């Protein structure tokens, strides 16, 4: 697991984008580099 | 003759980070304190000497990297940062001599519904080398499953766009950077300051 997590955030991160919410994208972005570099 | 540092500073289109340009600058004179007061800039961090110390030296070359980033990304130009941009986007070393200049662009790289030409990279197998240029597009395979090159669940695109909107905050709004890095070698040194 943590793969489950990971593709639901990713697809909020694309979803807020085309909903316009640009910002809230890349704070979103910035979350899936931190938890990626978990192990 | 003169730097040619307008083509690099008043340039009209700025590459995105994941692919940065790089302008040689050689056989010319520069004055590097007029460079500091040409325009309004948030950020102008030397790490060797001052302007004012640049312009009594010379050097064989210098390179002039120039891309837009967050405002909140511009900490991570400097050597020895962590963090998305400077892993998988723009590394310095750590023994990096020259200057890191930034100014805020929201009037220029900004765009109503959202500015979707400057792009970064998000996934990357492992940090980049110092000055090294990533340029592929290869699907990330995120998870445990082979992706075979296409997207899908935890497979990837490697790049995502900011989307600037000049609404954003401060902090996500774009900031053009140009990267002056000085270069002696056992050369003749041809770029000189104004008073060498
Ligand atoms: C950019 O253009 C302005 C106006 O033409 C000029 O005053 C300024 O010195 C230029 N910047 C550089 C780095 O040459």
């Amino acid at each position: 697991d943590k793969e489950w997590i990971l593709q639901k955030i990713y697809e909020i991160m694309r979803r807020l984008d085309e909903e316009g919410h640009g910002e809230a994208s890349l704070r979103v972005s910035d979350l899936i580099y931190e938890f990626m570099k978990r192990d | 003759n003169l730097c040619p540092f307008g083509e690099v500073f008043n340039a009209t289109r700025f590459a995105s980070v994941y692919a940065w340009n790089r302008k040689r600058i050689s056989n010319c004179v520069a004055d590097y304190s007029v460079l500091y007061n040409s325009a309004s800039f948030s950020t102008f961090k030397c790490y060797g000497v001052s302007p004012t110390k640049l312009n009594d030296l010379c050097f064989t070359n210098v390179y002039a990297d120039s891309f837009v980033i967050r405002g909140d990304e511009v900490r991570q130009i400097a050597p020895g940062q962590t963090g998305k941009i400077a892993d998988y986007n723009y590394k310095l070393p750590d023994d990096f001599t020259g200057c890191v200049i930034a100014w805020n662009s929201n009037n220029l790289d900004s765009k109503v519904g959202g500015n979707y030409n400057y792009l970064y990279r998000l996934f990357r197998k492992s940090n980049l080398k110092p000055f090294e240029r990533d340029i592929s597009t290869e699907i990330y395979q995120a998870g445990s499953t082979p992706c075979n090159g296409v997207e899908g669940f935890n497979c990837y695109f490697p790049l995502q766009s900011y989307g600037f909107q000049p609404t954003y905050g401060v902090g996500y709004q774009p900031y053009r950077v140009v990267v002056l890095s000085f270069e002696l070698l056992h050369a003749p040194a041809t770029v000189c300051g104004s008073n060498s």
